[PDB]
RNA sequence: AGGCGGCCCCCUGGACGAAGACUGACGCUCAGGUGCGAAAGCGUGGGGAGCAAACAGGAUUAGAUACCCUGGUAGUCCACGCCGUAAACGAUGUCGACUUGGAGGUUGUGCCCUUGAGGCGUGGCUUCCGGAGCUAACGCGUUAAGUCGACCGCCUGGGGA
RNA sequence: CUGCAUGGCUGUCGUCAGCUCGUGUUGUGAAAUGUUGGGUUAAGUCCCGCAACGAGCGCAACCCUUAUCCUUUGUUGCCAG
RNA sequence: ACUAUGGUUUUUAUU
């Protein structure tokens, strides 16, 4: 069965004649647990309907990743704007590790063995967007049978 | 398909450097594409069209300009398809769920139409949804059965249309374009180069599509 | 400068001013303008024929 | 680099070209050194029409040691030295190679009845737009803030300095 | 005694023509669009048009009142014969 | 004609 989860979610704002209104905005993730993720983000009243507003997106959205013994091939970048994020591969044991937005691609997907870093912005808005191009990088999950001698 | 359609270049650089694969050697500067780069590349992508046909998949022809403002509805109107002669209303494949409200206004005054539920000597009101009908058969006339979103695509002006091609790129739709030597090919799915305005190219396609969505199958 | 011709009288109309270049009606100037426009209006779109 | 400007005849560094020839890595940057000034200022004497800090008055204002107006000294100029600082700004450190485009100039040189409002090649420069690339976003874009390399200085929150 | 505790009541911009609910798109996002423009109105008026298009609250309408003809009907009203 | 200046402090924001 799919699996839904949260990153974050934050207030935001907008003066007004006579005070001040107040709308959310969600990040959030679906995966397969077994190498397919994908993302939303949205805008709208109230974290819950927000977090409803957010998911519209990652019911449409996804990516499924190339894998080489339950972890990664080689290891890969993943760029957007000013977050240039980097992956790599971990042996079985520790692995799970990075930052909340990070880590929650790695989770539904059942990637619970890379060592993730951000060496960017970190803004969660961002990171995610940079994550995903990584996942969009990944080559082909038999590539060293193909790449050997000429 | 073989040659016919002879023709001598039109405007300079008015040019996308993209179009190296499809132009002929330049003469006073006045650019042309290559009639033997061009007409078999277009022959080959008919065969794509006519496979589209034989799967049934329903075929938005788009021609907004003066070239084909007539003919996208009548070169293949004998074989049945749905057509754009000017405007599309906007959003028409991504915000379709709103959309279909005009498509729901034009059945209400249609089934008005049809039985004279306006037609009266009171001429001003008869006229007020006599003008708000005949303007919505300019827009959703060559749609307004369509059941649903095109299977496929088919554009006279890629740089005129850019914004719907943008929409048929996000929902994954097929995109076929005549793409003109100043035009783009980034967001066209099936490149077929020719032309927007003047000659002898601008109905070339659409004049042989006419039978590829009657052969077959089909 | 020009100018030097020799008319006695003031004439009760405009003959070299407020029409050809400089402004008005011809090489306007200021009074509000639009930069979206160059880039929405290209080709004709009306005139024939509107009647 | 700062900047350079009436014309005429000179003194003179650099750059660019065509055919040849002679060298044979002679290529880049550089710690500390060693050197250029726009304007204003100084050291010493000349030159002094505009103009003009200061000085000397008027106006305005409740006040006006300022604005503005009326006069005006240093200075501006020339020689032999000092000052070394600026939006010195294109807010873009410096060497080369690589790169799809549009539009406009400046100047050599090769072949042509220049029987062409020059044309097609080949060299050196130069301006406004624009696509790939860069980037926090603005800005840069073949003369790049791009791409791949070599080198020298400085920065690590601001106030206090 | 406290609207520096409030439910209600209320002044007023102003009869001013403007404001919401959603869906799409653009933008890193706040934000923009549309609601901006061209005529023209008391008025988002009435048409035209652009990446913005529907459904609501306003504007406008509903209900009330009047100039003249025709009709129905007349006392405790009217008065031409 | 033209038209000087403004002492101290100032939202809950939840899941």
């Amino acid at each position: 069965e799919l699996q839904e989860k949260l990153i974050a979610v934050n207030r935001v704002s907008k003066t007004v004649k006579g005070g001040r209104i107040f709308s959310f905005t969600a990040l959030t993730v679906v995966g397969d647990g077994n190498g397919r993720v994908g993302f939303g983000y949205g805008k709208a009243r109230e974290v819950p309907a927000a977090i409803q507003k957010a998911m519209e997106k990652a019911r449409r959205n996804m990516i499924n990743v190339a894998l080489n013994n339950g972890t990664l091939q080689h290891p890969v970048k993943g760029v957007h704007t000013g977050s240039r994020v980097f992956m790599q591969p971990a042996s079985e044991g520790t692995g799970i590790i990075a930052g909340g937005a990070m880590r929650a691609v790695l989770e539904v997907a059942g990637v619970h063995n890379v060592l993730a870093k951000a060496y960017g912005s970190t803004n969660p808005i961002n990171v995610v967007r940079a994550t995903i191009d990584g996942l969009e990088n990944m080559n082909s999950p038999e590539m060293v049978a193909a790449k050997r001698g000429k | 398909m073989l040659k016919a359609g002879v023709h001598f270049g039109h405007q300079t650089r008015y040019w996308n450097p993209k179009m190296k694969p499809f132009i002929f050697g330049a003469r006073n500067k006045v650019h042309i594409i290559n009639l033997e780069k061009t007409v078999p590349m277009f022959n080959e992508a008919l065969a794509e069209l006519n496979k589209i046909a034989s799967r049934k998949g329903k075929i938005l022809f788009v021609g907004t300009k003066r070239a084909a403002s007539e003919a996208v509805k009548d070169a293949a109107l004998s074989c049945d398809q749905f057509f754009v002669n000017h405007r599309w209303l906007g959003g028409m494949l991504t915000n379709w769920k709103t959309v279909r409200q005009s498509i729901k206004r034009l059945k209400d005054l249609e089934t008005q139409s049809q039985d004279g539920t306006f037609d009266k000597l009171t001429k001003k009101e008869a006229l007020m949804r006599t003008r708000e009908l005949e303007k919505l058969e300019n827009s959703l006339g060559g749609i307004k059965d369509m059941g649903g979103l095109p299977d496929a695509l088919f554009v006279i002006d890629a740089d005129h249309e850019h914004i719907a091609i943008k929409e048929a790129n996000n929902l994954g739709i097929p995109v076929f374009a005549i793409v003109d030597t100043n035009s783009d090919p980034d967001g066209v799915d099936f490149v077929i180069p020719g032309n927007d305005d003047a000659i002898r190219a601008v109905t070339l396609y659409l004049g042989a599509v006419a039978a590829t969505v009657r052969e077959g199958r089909s | 400068i020009k100018v030097r011709e020799n008319e006695p009288f003031d004439v009760a109309l405009r003959r070299f001013k407020r029409s050809c270049e400089k402004a008005g009606v011809l090489a306007e100037v200021r009074r509000r303008e639009f930069y979206e426009k160059p880039t929405t209006e290209r080709k004709r779109a009306k005139a024939s024929a509107v009647k």
